[PDB]
């Protein structure tokens, strides 16, 4: 956190500060989305590899 | 910002697209982009040769690059230098604009996920080609020609748009070379 | 309410690039969706959601109904936004998912969002309000594209579905000015909803 | 895509699956049984092996309204290898009598899932032609020079069959 | 500080540097994804093979006919088999090596000429 602290009071006022956290409430709930996403992508890859060497270890 | 800029182009302006100056200052502000992309439409139509078209298109691609639709903002960009007379000021234009859009879908295209921007990459390429045409060199033209016809051919979905930004680009080549058949052909397909 | 399958359609358009709503009104819908899946499956763990879309120029089915909150979301990394809802044939095809279900106890239900203003007739859209509810299904319009400038063909659809049945059909309208819609239809009842009968 | 094509190749497996398919959904009059299409393909001739059911809803009120349960797909093919591993999606069957103007919209579908453009094979189930009771189309998408915009049209292409001797007999 | 509403802000601070974070978990499972996905295909790979079966190598030992050939296998056994269409009959000449099948003795294609295991040894030679 370089910002969003009592250096930024100097760079802009204290309520864009207020604000700014609250536009990065937006932006984590889509970085949430997007992580999640990739949360059951790799469930369901993850299982897809066991279909696949479950009969190359009987040939095996 | 933004506002003080459309107010000096709307008083330049022609009192019949006077009106339709008015209607960017409010969807603007109002985010209905989507009618935003409606009142540019109409306005370059009668504003083709008119000089606050280019003027006012800077203003807005420098804010908005995909919250109004990327299709249709490289089409504006197009013929906007094809009526410019300096192929000096069209090609750096172009060349310019084509570097934000690669550097855009980093992050919107993977984010968003659910629209492309390297199709308007595509669009502006064709006109790259075209100027060195209107700068009468018919080589270099050509090496930009055969990347973008095997890419037409790479994508298995073509838009109508590239596929004919693709045959104006041939199209004004054979009649530099004077070539009567080669352009015949070419157009015929462009047209459909 | 429970022992409910509930397809939601999502409308694809470009009204949603719009940035009224947060920080356009898809990167809201993503939220959106989300929240629904849990509030439901924490109402009861045996409801499941399907997932249909406007995008093209038809509609599409992005998921079946499934249990797996992974689908969904899959789903809409999948949907494209240059397409355009269209609201007749989506309920009809709405009505064929609801009838593949994984349990035939769960109940049928579509929700809607609505980003841009409808030019399908109300006439036509008359006789679809009232196949819905001889299939049983009612369905919950949260508008939010109708609003900005347009008439309420909505009025008289909610009206011809709504009959005794524990099915009921519902008209929200969500406040267009920032307030982050997710966050209101989330808020809105939606497992506190009753019945008719 | 494979944009090239020439012929279309059929095993007699594939035609009469369609048929017992057909009779087990119970459809008729204008509900038409729609399944999968499995075989080789990125290649000019079409090579169909095998042919699945899909669950599938025709509406007959209107044809452009439709149902076909994407997820199951997937399942499927994930099946198709555990017999061989050499056939995935080429395109899907239509059992009625003849070509629909929804069954374009319908190819938009199975586009998604092929490395070919999708073919349509119409099995019949009242078994007419002089020739095999199938036709066979594959869309393509194309500038027609008549004057009229770019279509996305079904083909004909000849249709032939390749048996395998134990099969045959 | 200089405020007591920065007291406030230090819990503004700490939600960036979790999203700061956040974007590290972003990164971190963008490049499992990528790694997996060729990992499934290098097992993808063994199903496609493991599926198809053997073929057995003659050469061309005789024309009989125009569509039946005298083979020589590497089984040893001389055969009468047929040829596929793949293979074209003036490409198929005498000491050429051909596959066959092993369930019903066809000729697919045409195969490079055979080579010793031994003369493999003998370019290794040169040390």
């Amino acid at each position: 956190g370089d910002d969003e602290l009592d250096q930024e009071i100097l760079n802009l006022s204290t309520q864009e500060l207020q604000t700014r956290a609250k536009l990065l409430d937006n932006e984590i709930r889509i970085f949430r989305s997007e992580l999640q996403r990739l949360s059951h992508e790799n469930n369901v890859m993850l299982e897809k590899i066991k279909d696949n060497k479950e009969k190359i270890k009987n040939n095996r | 910002e933004i506002d003080t800029i459309l107010s000096t182009l709307r008083m330049e302006a022609d009192p019949s697209l006077h009106p339709l100056f008015e209607q960017f200052e409010k969807f603007y502000e109002e985010k209905l982009w989507f009618q935003l992309s409606e009142s540019l439409t109409k306005f370059f139509d009668d504003a083709k040769s008119t000089p606050l078209r280019l003027r006012l298109y800077d203003n807005f691609v420098s804010k908005f690059y995909d919250k109004i639709n990327q299709l249709s903002v490289v089409k504006y960009l197009l013929a906007s230098l094809k009526d410019s007379k300096d192929f000096d000021e069209s090609l750096k234009y172009l060349d310019d604009l084509k570097a934000q859009f690669q550097e855009l879908d980093s992050k919107k295209q993977r984010n968003n996920g659910s629209k492309d921007h390297g199709d308007g990459i595509l669009l502006i390429d064709s006109e790259i080609a075209r100027t060195y045409l209107l700068k009468n060199d018919l080589v270099k033209a050509r090496d930009l020609l055969d990347d973008l016809e095997k890419t037409l051919d790479k994508k298995d979905s073509i838009p109508l748009r590239i596929t004919n930004s693709f045959y104006s680009t041939n199209s004004q080549y054979f009649k530099f070379k004077n070539d009567f058949n080669s352009f015949y052909y070419t157009s015929l397909l462009y047209l459909s | 309410m429970v022992l409910e399958a509930t397809v939601l359609v999502i409308d694809n358009s470009e009204y949603s690039r719009n940035g009224d709503f947060p920080r356009t009104r898809f990167e809201a819908q993503i939220d959106s969706v989300e929240f629904i899946f849990q509030a439901k499956r924490n109402s009861n763990p045996e409801n499941t959601v399907g997932l249909i879309s406007g995008a093209g120029a038809n509609p599409r089915v992005l998921s079946t109904f499934t249990a797996e909150f992974g689908k969904i979301l899959a789903g809409l990394h999948d949907t494209q936004i240059e397409g355009k809802l269209h609201m007749a044939t989506a309920l009809q095809i709405a009505q064929l998912t609801l009838k593949h279900r994984q349990n035939k106890v769960q109940h049928q239900r579509i929700v809607a969002f609505v980003c841009s203003p409808i030019s399908d007739s109300r006439d036509e859209l008359i006789r679809l309000a009232k196949t819905l509810k001889k299939n049983n299904v009612a369905v919950d319009i949260i508008n939010f594209g109708e609003i900005e400038q347009n008439t309420e063909l909505l009025d008289e659809f909610i009206a011809a579905v709504n009959n005794p049945q524990e099915e009921t059909s519902h008209l929200l309208t969500v406040t267009p000015g920032p307030r982050l819609l997710y966050e209101n239809i989330a808020s809105s009842p939606i497992i506190l909803e009753e019945g008719s009968s | 895509m494979s944009l090239q094509h020439e012929k279309v190749t059929i095993a007699p497996l594939v035609l009469l699956s369609a048929l017992d398919h057909y009779e087990r959904t119970q459809t008729k009059e204008n509900k038409r049984c729609v399944g999968v299409i499995l075989g080789d393909a990125n290649s000019s001739t079409i090579r169909v092996t095998n042919s699945f059911a899909l669950p599938f809803e025709e509406d007959e009120k209107n044809s452009d309204v439709w149902f076909l349960d994407h997820n199951y797909i997937e399942n499927m093919n994930e099946m198709c290898k555990k017999i061989n591993a050499k056939e995935k999606l080429i395109g899907w069957y239509h059992s009625g009598p003849k070509l629909r103007a929804s069954d374009l919209k319908i190819n938009e579908l199975f586009k998604k899932y092929t490395q070919n453009n999708p073919l349509l094979l119409i099995v019949d189930v009242k078994q007419q032609g002089v020739g095999l009771p199938t036709d066979a189309y594959v869309a393509i998408e194309q500038v027609k020079d008549d004057g009229t915009s770019t279509e996305k049209t079904f083909l004909h292409l000849p249709c032939t069959i390749e048996a395998e001797e134990a099969e045959e007999i | 500080e200089q405020e007591a509403h920065n007291k406030a802000l230090n819990q503004f601070k700490r939600k960036l540097l979790e999203h700061r974070r956040y974007d590290d978990q972003l990164k971190q499972r963008r490049q499992n994804i990528r790694d997996l996905e060729k990992l499934y295909d290098k097992t993808e790979n063994d199903i496609k093979a493991l599926q198809s079966i053997g073929q057995l190598i003659g050469e061309v030992m005789k024309e009989l006919s125009e569509e039946k050939y005298i083979v020589k296998a590497s089984s040893g056994p001389r055969y009468i088999v047929g040829v596929r269409n793949s293979v074209d009959r003036s490409k198929l000449k005498k000491g050429v090596r051909v596959t066959l099948d092993i369930t019903t003795l066809t000729i697919m294609r045409i195969l490079p000429r055979e080579t010793d295991p031994l003369v493999y040894n003998m370019t290794s030679f040169e040390q």
